[PDB]
C-alpha cells in the first residue's frame, strides 16, 4: 500500500489486473485483535418448562 | 330432597358441641350417650357394619373412604394376633378445631365409639393417638375414660355383653405428619412418624404388626349415634353418596369464626352467611375460600357462589372435602403470602423420609418465598407447576399431595395476581 505511483502503474500494466483495489497485505481493514465481550445464546432447550428429556 | 342445610338441633349428633352442659358421665347419660349399647354390642359385628354401610358414612379424617367397607376388611378370622382399632386424634391439619371441641366437650361419644368400633370389627383395644399439644384435652379423656371403667361400660365386661376392650389413650409429640394413618402406627410403635408404605396394609399389618384400623375422632363419635338411630336417617340427611352431618370449622376472614354442626351438601355460601355471620367487609369482599384444610386448594369467590359442601361438589369444583376446616380470605389478603405461608408449614411439617416430598417441598417453599417477594420471571410459574406435579403421586403418604395441590389451586386461579407481582418487582428494580 506504501507503492509509488510510478510502481503501481508497472504492477497493473504488468499483470493485467488492479492491484491495489485488491492487495492480498491486510493493513487495516481486518478486525481489531481485542474485542468486546459477547453473549451466547441459548438453544432450544434453555426452558423452565414443557422440556422433559424423554419428550427430546 | 334438592336443597341442603337448616340441620335441626333435635337430629345434631354432637348435643354438646359448645360445653354448655357436663361433659362428664352424667352429663353424658342425661344426653342419651351410652344408651343400649349393651344391645348393640349382642347384635354383633356383622350388624354394625351393615348399619355403616347402610349409613354410607365416609371417612371425616380426609380421605373420605367409605367407612363401613374400611371396617369390614377386618372382619375375619383371628390369625392368632390380638386387632386393634386406632383413634386420629393428631388433628395437625389448618383451619381445623373439630375434634379437639368433641374429645374436650363430648369425650364419652368418642369412648363408646371406641367401644362400637372394637365390637364391629373384633378388638381388645382402642388407642387414641391425641396431638401432644392437647394436654387438657387428653386429661379430660382420661377423666371420661376413668368414669367409663368405673361404671363398667369399659373393661373385662363392656357392659355386661361379655366383652372384654381397653381404650387408651397415648399423646404425641408435636407433628403434623403423625396425624397420618401408618406414621401415627409408627409413633404409637415408639419410631419416629415416618409413614410406612402400602402393601401391606393396616388391616392386615398395623399397629405392632396387628390388624388395625385408623379411624377419626368425628367418625368414631358418630359411629353408636348411627347404631342407635340406624343407617337409614344418616343416609337420609345428605345428599347420595355424601350423606350425614358435617362439622364444619369456619375460620379467617369473617364475623365470627366458629365451629359448627351442619347438615352434608349445605351451600357454602348459605353455610358462612348463616352459621359465621358472613365474609368481613360482605360477600363482594370475599375473595377466597379453602373449603377443607390447607390439603385442598383455594377456589375463588366466583366458584363460591354456588358451590356445595359435598367430596363430589369439591372434586367437581377441583378441589376436595377434608377436615371440612373454611379458611376464608377478603381481598384485603395477601394470597400469595397466604399461601407460602401454607406451604412453609408443609416444609417444617414433613417427615423429610421420601425424596419427592423432602426436596420438592423445601423447593415449592424457597419459590413460593421469592413469589411473594417477586423476584421471579413468569416461566417459574410453569416451573413451580411441574415440580408440583412431580411431587404429587410420586410420595409415600399423602403429605406431597397436600403440598402440592395449593400451588396447583393458586397458580390455577390467581395466576395474573402472580404475574402482576413479578413485573411490578421487574419494574422497580429496572
Ligand atoms: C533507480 C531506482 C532505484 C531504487 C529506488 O529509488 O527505489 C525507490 C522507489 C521504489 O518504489 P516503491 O516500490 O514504491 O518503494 C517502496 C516504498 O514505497 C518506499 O519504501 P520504504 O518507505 O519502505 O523505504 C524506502 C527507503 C529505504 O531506505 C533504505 O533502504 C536505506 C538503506 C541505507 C543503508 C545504509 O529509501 C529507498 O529505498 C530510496 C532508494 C534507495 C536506492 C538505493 C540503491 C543503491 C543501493 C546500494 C548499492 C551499493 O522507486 C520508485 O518509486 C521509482 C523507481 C524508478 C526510478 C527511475
Ligand atoms: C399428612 C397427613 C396428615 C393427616 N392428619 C390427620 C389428622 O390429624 N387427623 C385425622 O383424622 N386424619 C388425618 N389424616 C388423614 C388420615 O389418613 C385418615 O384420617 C385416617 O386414614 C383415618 O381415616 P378416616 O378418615 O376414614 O377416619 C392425615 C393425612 C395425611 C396425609
Ligand atoms: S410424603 Fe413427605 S411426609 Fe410423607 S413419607 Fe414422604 S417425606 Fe414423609
Amino acid at each position: 500500500a506504501s507503492a509509488t505511483r510510478v510502481i503501481q502503474k508497472l504492477r497493473n500494466w504488468a499483470s493485467g489486473q488492479d492491484l491495489q483495489a485488491k492487495l492480498q497485505l491486510r493493513y487495516q481493514e481486518i478486525a481489531k485483535r481485542t474485542q468486546p465481550p459477547p453473549k451466547l445464546p441459548v438453544g432450544p432447550s434453555h426452558k423452565l418448562s414443557n422440556n422433559y428429556y424423554c419428550t427430546r | 330432597k334438592t336443597s341442603f342445610g337448616s340441620l335441626k338441633d333435635e337430629d345434631r349428633i354432637f348435643t354438646n358441641l359448645y360445653g354448655r352442659h357436663d361433659w362428664r358421665l352424667k352429663g353424658a347419660l342425661r344426653r342419651g350417650d351410652w344408651y343400649k349399647t349393651k344391645e348393640i354390642l349382642l347384635k354383633g359385628p356383622d350388624w354394625i357394619l351393615g348399619e355403616m354401610k347402610t349409613s354410607g358414612l365416609r371417612g371425616r379424617g380426609g380421605a373420605g373412604f367409605p367407612t363401613g367397607l374400611k371396617w369390614s376388611f377386618m372382619n375375619k378370622p383371628s390369625d392368632g394376633r390380638p386387632k386393634y382399632l386406632v383413634v386420629n386424634a393428631d388433628e395437625g391439619e389448618p383451619g381445623t378445631c373439630k375434634d379437639r371441641e368433641i374429645m374436650r366437650h363430648d369425650p364419652h361419644k368418642l369412648v363408646e365409639g371406641c367401644l362400637v368400633g372394637g365390637r364391629a370389627m373384633g378388638a381388645r383395644a382402642a388407642y387414641i393417638y391425641i396431638r401432644g399439644e392437647f394436654y387438657n384435652e387428653a386429661s379430660n379423656l382420661q377423666v371420661a375414660i376413668r368414669e367409663a371403667y368405673e361404671a363398667g361400660l369399659i373393661g373385662k365386661n363392656a357392659c355386661g355383653s361379655d366383652y372384654d376392650f381397653d381404650v387408651f389413650v397415648v399423646r404425641g409429640a408435636g407433628a403434623y405428619i403423625c396425624g397420618e394413618e401408618t406414621a401415627l402406627i409408627e409413633s404409637i410403635e415408639g419410631k419416629q412418624g415416618k409413614p410406612r408404605l402400602k402393601p401391606p396394609f393396616p388391616a392386615d399389618v398395623g399397629v405392632f404388626g396387628c390388624p388395625t384400623t385408623v379411624a377419626n375422632v368425628e367418625t368414631v363419635a358418630v359411629s353408636p349415634t348411627i347404631c342407635r338411630r340406624g343407617g337409614t336417617w344418616f343416609a337420609g340427611f345428605g345428599r347420595e353418596r355424601n350423606s350425614g352431618t358435617k362439622l364444619f370449622n369456619i375460620s379467617g376472614h369473617v364475623n365470627h369464626p366458629c365451629t359448627v354442626e351442619e347438615e352434608m351438601s349445605v351451600p357454602l355460601k348459605e353455610l358462612i352467611e348463616k352459621h359465621a355471620g358472613g365474609v368481613t367487609g360482605g360477600w363482594d369482599n370475599l375473595l377466597a375460600v379453602i373449603p377443607g384444610g390447607s390439603s385442598t386448594p383455594l377456589i375463588p369467590k366466583s366458584v363460591c357462589e354456588t358451590v356445595l359442601m359435598d367430596f363430589d361438589a369439591l372434586v367437581q369444583a377441583q378441589t376436595g372435602l377434608g377436615t371440612a376446616a373454611v379458611i376464608v380470605m377478603d381481598r384485603s389478603t395477601d394470597i400469595v403470602k397466604a399461601i407460602a405461608r401454607l406451604i412453609e408449614f408443609y416444609k417444617h411439617e414433613s417427615c423429610g423420609q421420601c425424596t419427592p416430598c423432602r426436596e420438592g417441598v423445601d423447593w415449592m417453599n424457597k419459590v413460593m418465598a421469592r413469589f411473594v417477594k417477586g423476584d421471579a420471571r413468569p416461566a417459574e410459574i410453569d416451573s413451580l407447576w411441574e415440580i408440583s406435579k412431580q411431587i404429587e403421586g410420586h410420595t409415600i403418604c399423602a403429605l406431597g399431595d397436600g403440598a402440592a395441590w395449593p400451588v396447583q389451586g393458586l397458580i390455577r386461579h390467581f395466576r395474573p395476581e402472580l404475574e402482576d407481582r413479578m413485573q411490578r418487582f421487574a419494574q422497580q428494580h429496572r
